[PDB]
């Protein structure tokens, strides 16, 4: 649960939410093709793998249209980000079973 | 004690080693849930087949297991009075506003008109641990949801069938589709939402599935579904 809470301070400050404020889940598994942009999907990597997904959401979150999120394939962690107003994914981590994408996990309190 | 309800033992008509099968799966929830939070509860883990007869089921909406936080309630997608409108459903609802001119978003997430006009909410995955989504896929509800879709397929006369996503659209091959109207699309989920000029499959947002459907049970005779929350 550490890196939900990580996700969850770094959404809240950024966005100047309520730190109090309950996050809920939406859990769902889908190919990593039809949520991923088209550059991080690539054969031998992440193409056709089915990601296990983690979608935060509440009222100030519906409030700022963004959705934090967290991507694994099987317990590898895959991604960490959030969807933005445009709709467009933000990465804080993006990993395609081979090696790390992106990574600014330093913004997180986690030290990675 | 297999939770349903009467008239769904009778639609099923299932066999005495499927009802040993289906009593195990309820005896395997039974044991895990003195050791672990799971929801929903077991009284409310068949909701989803109390809201009207199985007979007059009309469209069939396919999720994947119920949400682990607390919020479900035995239906798939919807949530309980007072709880937040998860993502995917009110993605559900955009395309509800955008194919329905009389539909506007509601401020909930309760289903349960939907159910009581004959739209069943089933969730392939009936159970989940608190916190941890999957940890019920294999201890045995798959075989009983593909089993309850085939089923509906053999006995209902005419039926829609609105499988969003890669998992949903694998029980496509359950499904009769000389019979029945079956709709496949992108998941609604915001995180399948904007993606590739690629994707084989339509969107979620212009699939025009509740249009279709209605379509369909007009075209059968059928009363069309009231999708206003």
């Amino acid at each position: 649960m550490t890196l939900e809470l990580q996700l969850k301070h770094y959404i809240t400050n950024l966005f100047n939410l309520p730190k109090d404020e309950k996050w809920e889940c939406e859990s769902i598994e889908e190919i990593a093709d039809d949520i991923l942009p088209d550059q991080y999907v690539r054969l031998g990597a992440l193409s056709n793998k089915i990601l296990q997904t983690y979608t935060y959401y509440s009222d100030t979150l519906h409030e700022s249209n963004i959705y934090p999120f967290i991507l694994y394939y099987q317990k590898q962690l895959i991604a960490i980000g959030y969807i933005d107003e445009n709709h467009d994914m933000d990465f804080l981590y993006l990993h395609n079973t081979i090696m790390p994408l992106l990574d600014q996990r330093y913004l997180l309190t986690g030290g990675q | 004690n297999l939770l349903l309800p009467d008239l769904w033992l009778d639609f099923l008509q299932l066999s005495p080693i499927f009802q040993r099968k289906l009593a195990a799966v309820i005896a395997c929830v039974r044991r895990l849930r003195t050791q672990a939070t799971v929801y929903p509860e077991e009284d409310m883990c068949m909701a989803w087949a109390r809201f009207c007869d199985p007979s007059d089921i009309k469209v069939v909406i396919l999720g994947q297991d119920p949400y682990h936080g607390g919020q479900a309630n035995g239906l798939a997608f919807s949530v309980a009075y007072g709880f937040p409108v998860p993502p995917s459903l009110r993605n559900i609802y955009a395309e509800l506003h955008r194919s329905l001119p009389e539909f506007s978003p509601p401020d909930h997430g309760c289903l349960d008109a939907w159910a009581s006009q004959g739209v069943l909410l089933l969730n392939t995955i009936l159970t989940v641990q608190k916190g941890k989504p999957g940890s019920h896929a294999d201890i045995g509800w798959a075989w009983f949801t593909d089993h309850v879709i085939s089923l509906l397929s053999e006995r209902l006369k005419a039926c829609v069938f609105m499988l969003w996503g890669a998992k949903a659209g694998d029980k496509a091959s359950l499904i009769n589709s000389k019979k029945h109207l079956v709709l496949t699309s992108q998941h609604p989920s915001p995180l399948a939402q904007n993606s590739t000029r690629k994707s084989a499959q339509q969107k979620f947002l212009g699939n025009n599935h509740f249009v279709l459907a209605n379509n369909f049970l007009r075209e059968k005779g059928l009363g069309e579904i009231d999708w206003r929350l």
